[PDB]
RNA sequence: ACUGGCGAGAGACCGAUAGCGAACAAGUACCGCGAGGGAAAGAUGAAAAGGACUUUGAAAAGAGAGUCAAAGAGUGCUUGAAAUUGUCGGGAGGGAAGCGGAUGGGGGCCGGCGAUGCGCCCCGGUCGGUGUGGAACGGCGAGCCGGUCCGCCGAUCG
RNA sequence: CCCGUCUUGAAACACGGACCAAGGAGUCUGACAUGUGUGCGAGUCAACGGGCGAGUAAACCCGUAAGGCGUAAGGAAGCUG
RNA sequence: GAUGAGUAGGAGGGCGCGGCGGUCGCUGCAAAACCUUGGGCGCGAGCCUGGGCGGAGCGGCCGUCGGUGCAGAUCUUGGUG
RNA sequence: AACGACUCUCGGCAACGGAUAUCUCGGCUCUCGCAUCGAUGAAGAACGUAGCGAAAUGCGAUACUUGGUGUGAAUUGCAG
């Protein structure tokens, strides 16, 4: 928006708002990332550590689908029960609902959180950490695992 | 605005109301403001605030 | 009618505020411009210079944007418009606008009499 | 010579507003019809208007001549908007009269 | 419940029920933001 | 309207057909609305015919220095042929005065607004009476 | 409003076909009309003028005179009526032009064509106008 | 001449009014400023000027820490001028009294199930005019991305702001500074 | 260069000018394709017009 | 896919120092041995009705006259700014002038530049007036509380 | 004391400027960032495309295990979370 | 109630130019442009108006947009001392 | 130290010049449709050609056009 911007403001003032003495020059200190270890060496070490340097190992034509592994954490499970499922879940004691985890797109199950009180799930997926085993078996659930 | 009659009962469909969604707009509801009684005289001028 | 200003208009300054060297050079307009040369000696405020135009100038709020009449000017273009002047009569005067025929002078000047409005230029173009 | 900044046709001109933001303001635009106050202030002469919203009969759909269309803005009384903007047909100021406008 | 009357034309249920719709906020912040965007594509 | 009034103000105070701005928005500006139930033209929510829902209209009638007093009703703000109750008045100015004073203040409808329409019967009743006859005073003593 | 998409409402392009028309297009373009009394008879509203038409001028500071087409000047966009002449500087006399759409037809040259013509106007107004 | 600072006058900023258009939002406003004025209420003049803060300075507040908070306080009215949010990590959810500017469909469902009210902040005055047995809440402020890269530079000492990086992997920013085999740790 | 931000990569070196794609022609496209899919669809009546 | 060719539609684009170099006998006139370089230049009037004739002059042309709504539109002619120039009128000037501020002299300009009403009396004229009938409505919420208009009585003032 | 300009310093024996008209310079675009406005919110986004539609370059509708960003991090990695 | 300097620089509120979406108007009983020792308003950018010329278009207001404001650049083109 | 000349200055008129305003059979940009040069001599170049023409436009000693078909009374600056 042209009427907005602040040079509108500047006309009439000479210097555009660059100054007299330093002025508007065209590149005074390089283009780009030039001379990042020699007159901007501060600027990059200050706010850019690590920049310069290689690390670690190569990887000729990775490609990501073999290291695809969407993970649910323990109090997200229950969320993805339909609501009219969750009924049912409190209106038998006797059985459990079975989450497939896979089902919704994900593979692993980590164990952040807790589960609902007094629930057994029975948790079928890919993989699953120690912590949201026992979580699930602490809670009167056990786990399935598939793929 | 002038309304044909079918046009007219046709709004409710389309859009929605504020307790059901929308039959031709999937999961859209219609939005809230954020003061339910715009009428300041009536809040200012009632007997809870004016006690 | 009467107009319902009563505190005199005191004008802190009439002259206006002429360009600096616009005499000078045709080119330069007498329209004011803050010159910004860091050597002026008139955006240094020597004495004896052009002077320059600050807050300090500005006419009581009271007294401001009154005509030497005693009302505020309102320019009207047609009989409907200088109608909303009824209610403002002792306030707002009318002027009509400069482009508006001289048919229609004659309807908008015999209406304002009729609500007692007063017309600045209620002569124009009637010869 | 050559103009400063030449103007260039990949100029970023449309824009993709929300839809959710789209309805928001379809919905308003919707309710601001049904307040006569808000319909006057837009410059409609709606002074013979039944009532508002105007709801008319689904018969209005099967018209197929002009002036039995105009009979019907009559009936309803919105013919005298409808004549409004009839006489306020005029040329365009400036230079868009010669841009088809 | 508020309804609206349906005016009848020469030669031809007379109310409908209020739509939600009308009732919806007036924002006219938003129409116009909305407005000026569209009209440009 | 149909919606609070309030409401409408904060729509229509920036922007309306009946808005009369000159001057530009600096100190010079003055600002009028011509609404015909706006009794001093002034662009304020005590005045406004259109944030209001009991506003006083108050001008000529026709012919025969009839002055016109409508008032809008409460119950018909959806319906703009019904929503004023018109009452044509060709009596003494005295009569009209306490029609005014009675349709306005006593009944409670607009009492802040007693002063402007009693004013705005006077500035109507005056100016059908130079009509009628001409100019005969130029009302610039005092 | 126009659908057809082979016409363009453009300004720049409907005045250039009308002032580079061939002689053929102008033709059409100089119609005018026929009298209130051939109107009724031949039930046709507007035809071509033609040299030997009669007509009668209907606007202009010559409104009201009557007389025989002399020239159409297609090149110029006016016809030449005889009598309705003017006097120069030295007091010889010229014809002045006249647009054919300011006049009106009171007298058609007849002829095996114009006959034919007339007839083809009048079928499609006696069935698309009135059978409809 | 006076010896004095910009002339004895205040160098600060702050916000007289909202910079929002929203006619409701305006509304409001003039509701609690006059609230502010004719009862000199400490309840009612924090409100006020929460009204005027940018959408940053109103964070959101979500449903499972408005429970923690309302826990044993039943009788309370929650208020928050800001945004509530529905919080699939709580399950219980007990009936509860909630103002606030904005509820999400989600957390107004799941109040108005639990047989809570959702409310508005002219209803919270018509209830509570001067904040009579209100829980006033703010949502988390500095919980957000721009926060975790301001501070200190991410390459001084004792630094763990976030710094600016177009990827996250080996090759982007692990190199010399970033480990004691490569020159330097910082 | 300067402040803290992110470390630029624009690849705006070469005559990219020259190599720009622009879509005003993204409505037209639409409307060639549904009379290409029209016409196909008359030509092999009755055949079903999601193809085999 | 498509800044060429042919045909077609469109535009929040330019409006004759702009827009293609080119709105026009423009890739033309012209320049360069050559490869190449490459302009300027649109608008009388609705209609030529483009100024007969008289008189002065070697002629150009002037004066008068004529056409036109208009030659204050007269063949590079719509409108016709500035720099700059002539003339008439006012004024100033002992090696610059201009400029800021303050008055004065001389000009020019301004009747919303400056009013003539108001109150109380009677003479006349004119125009309407408590209580009951109708007409079309309203405020407050079934019921109370009202005004406007028409008519009829009384009242006899305004 | 002549303006504009660089300058510690300009009336300068520092430079530009005989005069007038018109033209004449922080823009468009990609990435990112802070701030603010708006919508929705653990989601969000109709973006390629499709269905259509002011007989229509707009508007309207469509995300079914699509995709982007976010929802989990650490490690060179194997991995753990 | 206090208070008032400002280069480089920042920001706010305003003025002006040309379109677009709207709205309110003006004009052959004379629009735009231009001229004026007419008058007035604003601290100011500017605005309003009298008279003249001119002979067909133009303006106010809200929103929105931009090839949007000149005394200079040994600035460009044209004109003139 | 008048008058007048000269210089400067203000105003009226007259010049000089072509700005401004209003225009536009042109330009620019986007989109769409079509696929058709040449040894059967192309593109380009040259010369000629009309009752009065130099250019532009057209044409080729049948030379601002022949023929067919359509349209249905002109062309036009003058002459015939
Ligand atoms: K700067
Ligand atoms: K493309
Ligand atoms: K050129
Ligand atoms: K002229
Ligand atoms: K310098
Ligand atoms: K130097
Ligand atoms: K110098
Ligand atoms: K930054
Ligand atoms: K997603
Ligand atoms: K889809
Ligand atoms: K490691
Ligand atoms: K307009
Ligand atoms: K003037
Ligand atoms: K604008
Ligand atoms: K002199
Ligand atoms: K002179
Ligand atoms: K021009
Ligand atoms: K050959
Ligand atoms: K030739
Ligand atoms: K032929
Ligand atoms: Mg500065
Ligand atoms: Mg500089
Ligand atoms: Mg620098
Ligand atoms: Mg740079
Ligand atoms: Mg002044
Ligand atoms: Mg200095
Ligand atoms: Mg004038
Ligand atoms: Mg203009
Ligand atoms: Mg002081
Ligand atoms: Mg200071
Ligand atoms: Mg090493
Ligand atoms: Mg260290
Ligand atoms: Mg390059
Ligand atoms: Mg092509
Ligand atoms: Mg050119
Ligand atoms: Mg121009
Ligand atoms: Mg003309
Ligand atoms: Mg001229
Ligand atoms: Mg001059
Ligand atoms: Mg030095
Ligand atoms: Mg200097
Ligand atoms: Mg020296
Ligand atoms: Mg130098
Ligand atoms: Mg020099
Ligand atoms: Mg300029
Ligand atoms: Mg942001
Ligand atoms: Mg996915
Ligand atoms: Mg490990
Ligand atoms: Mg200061
Ligand atoms: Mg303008
Ligand atoms: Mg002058
Ligand atoms: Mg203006
Ligand atoms: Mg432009
Ligand atoms: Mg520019
Ligand atoms: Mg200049
Ligand atoms: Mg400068
Ligand atoms: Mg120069
Ligand atoms: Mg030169
Ligand atoms: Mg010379
Ligand atoms: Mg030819």
């Amino acid at each position: 928006t042209t009427r907005f911007k602040k040079n509108r403001k500047k006309r009439g003032h000479v210097s555009a708002g660059h100054g007299r003495i330093g002025k508007h020059r065209k590149h005074p200190g390089g283009r780009g990332n030039a001379g990042g270890m020699h007159h901007h060496r501060i600027l990059f070490d200050k706010y850019h550590p690590g920049y310069f340097g290689k690390v670690g190992m190569r990887y000729f034509h990775k490609l990501r689908n073999k290291f695809y592994c969407p993970t649910v954490n323990i109090d997200t499970l229950w969320s993805l029960v339909p609501q009219e499922v969750k009924d049912k879940a409190a209106a038998n004691k006797g059985t459990a609902p079975l989450i497939d985890v896979t089902q919704f797109g994900y593979f692993k199950v980590l164990g952040k959180g807790v589960l609902p009180t007094g629930q057994p799930v029975v948790v079928k997926a890919k993989l699953i950490s120690k912590n949201a085993e026992k979580k699930i078996k602490e809670n009167g659930g056990a786990v399935v695992l598939t793929a | 605005i002038i309304w044909t009659k079918c046009a007219y009962e046709k709004l409710d469909a389309i859009y929605g109301t504020f307790d059901k969604p929308s039959q031709e707009k999937k999961g859209y509801l219609l939005p809230r403001p954020k003061m339910v009684n715009a009428d300041l005289a009536r809040i200012i001028n009632s007997d809870e605030v004016q006690s | 009618a009467v107009p319902l200003l009563n505190k005199k208009v005191v004008k802190k300054r009439v002259k206006r505020f002429i360009r600096p060297q616009s005499d000078r050079r045709i080119t330069v307009k007498e329209s004011w411009r803050r010159p910004k040369g860091i050597d002026s000696r008139v955006r240094r405020k020597f004495k004896g210079c052009v002077l320059m135009p600050n807050i300090g100038y500005g006419s009581d709020k009271k007294t401001r944007h009154y005509l030497p009449n005693g009302f505020k000017k309102f320019v009207v273009h047609n009989a409907s418009e200088l109608e909303i002047l009824m209610m403002h009569n002792r306030t707002y005067c009318a002027e009509i606008a400069h482009n508006v025929s001289t048919r229609k002078r004659k309807e908008i000047v015999e209406r304002a009499a009729q609500l007692d409005v007063v017309i600045t230029n209620k002569l124009a173009r009637l010869h | 010579g050559r103009m400063f900044a030449p103007t260039q046709t990949w100029r970023r001109w449309h824009r993709k507003i929300p839809v959710n933001q789209k309805r928001y303001a379809v919905a308003s635009a919707i309710a601001a019809s049904s307040v006569p106050s808000l319909v006057l202030a837009r410059g409609h002469r709606i002074e013979s208007v039944p009532e508002l919203p105007l709801v008319v009969s689904d018969s209005v759909e099967g018209i197929e001549k002009t002036s039995n269309a105009i009979k019907a803005l009559k009936q309803i009384g919105a013919y005298p908007d409808a004549e409004k903007a009839k006489d306020s047909h005029a040329i365009r100021p400036g230079k868009g009269k010669m841009r088809n406008r | 419940i508020p309804t609206t009357t349906v005016q009848s034309l020469e030669n031809d249920s007379a109310a409908v029920p209020l739509p939600a719709v009308m009732k919806a906020p007036i924002r006219p912040d938003v129409v116009t933001y909305v407005h000026s965007n569209i009209s440009k594509n | 309207t149909t919606v609070p009034g309030q409401l409408v103000w904060e729509i229509v105070k920036k922007n309306n057909s009946f808005l009369v701005k000159e001057f530009g928005n600096g100190t010079a500006g003055v600002v009028f609305s011509k609404e015909p139930n706006n009794l001093y033209n002034l662009h304020s929510y005590k005045h406004s015919g259109l944030a209001n829902k009991k506003t006083v209209t108050i001008q000529p009638d026709g012919k025969d220095k009839s002055v016109l007093l409508a008032t809008s009703k409460t119950k018909k703000q959806n319906k703009p042929s019904r929503l004023l109750n018109k009452s044509v008045m060709k009596k003494e100015f005295s009569r009209m005065a306490k029609a005014v004073t009675n349709q306005v203040g006593d009944n409670y409808y607009r009492p802040d607004l007693k002063k402007a329409a009693l004013a705005r019967l006077s500035a109507v009743h005056r100016s059908l009476k130079v009509t009628k006859s001409g100019a005969k005073k130029r009302n610039r003593q005092a | 409003m126009k659908y057809n998409p082979r016409v363009s409402s453009s300004r720049r392009k409907s005045r250039k076909a009308h002032f580079t028309a061939p002689s053929s297009v102008r033709r059409v373009l100089m119609s005018a009309p026929l009298s209130s009394e051939l109107r009724a008879k031949y039930n046709v509203r507007s035809m071509p003028v033609r040299k030997d038409d009669e007509v009668q001028v209907v606007r202009g500071t010559y409104k009201g005179r009557e007389g025989k087409v002399v020239q159409v000047y297609r090149k110029k966009w006016v016809i030449h009526i005889e009598r309705i002449t003017r006097e120069k500087v030295n007091g010889s006399t010229v014809n002045v032009g006249i647009n054919p759409s300011k006049v009106v037809v009171s007298k058609l040259r007849l002829d095996k064509d114009r006959r034919s013509l007339l007839d083809r106007k009048a079928k499609g107004r006696a069935a698309a106008d009135k059978d409809k | 001449g006076i010896d004095l600072v910009a002339g004895g006058k205040s160098k600060k900023t702050k916000r007289t009014a909202p910079k929002s258009d929203d006619v409701y939002l305006k509304l409001l406003v003039k509701l609690y400023r006059f609230l502010a004025r004719r009862t000199g209420s400490k309840f009612n003049a924090v409100i006020l000027k929460r009204l005027f803060m940018s959408k940053i300075n109103k964070p959101p507040l979500s449903l499972s820490r408005l429970i923690t908070y309302a826990t044993g306080k039943g009788d309370n009215i929650v208020v928050l001028v800001g945004t509530v949010t529905d919080d699939v990590r709580a399950y219980e959810v007990p009936k509860i009294k909630v103002c606030a500017l904005k509820f999400t469909e989600t957390a107004r469902a799941r109040i108005e199930k639990a047989g809570g009210e959702c409310l508005t902040f002219d209803q919270l005055a018509l209830r509570a005019p001067l904040g009579q047995n209100t829980l006033l809440l703010r949502g988390p402020k500095n919980s957000r991305e721009a926060v975790k890269h301001f501070g200190p530079a991410p390459g001084v000492p004792h630094s763990h702001t976030k710094p600016y990086v177009r990827a996250k992997g080996r090759k982007f920013e692990r190199a010399r500074g970033k480990r004691n085999s490569r020159g330097y740790k910082a | 260069m300067k402040h803290n931000n992110v470390i630029p990569n624009g690849h705006f070196k070469k005559h990219w000018q020259n190599y720009v794609r622009t879509w005003f022609n993204q409505p037209a496209r639409k409307t060639r394709r549904r009379a290409a899919r029209q016409k196909k669809a008359a030509t092999i009546f009755p055949r079903p017009t999601a193809g085999s």
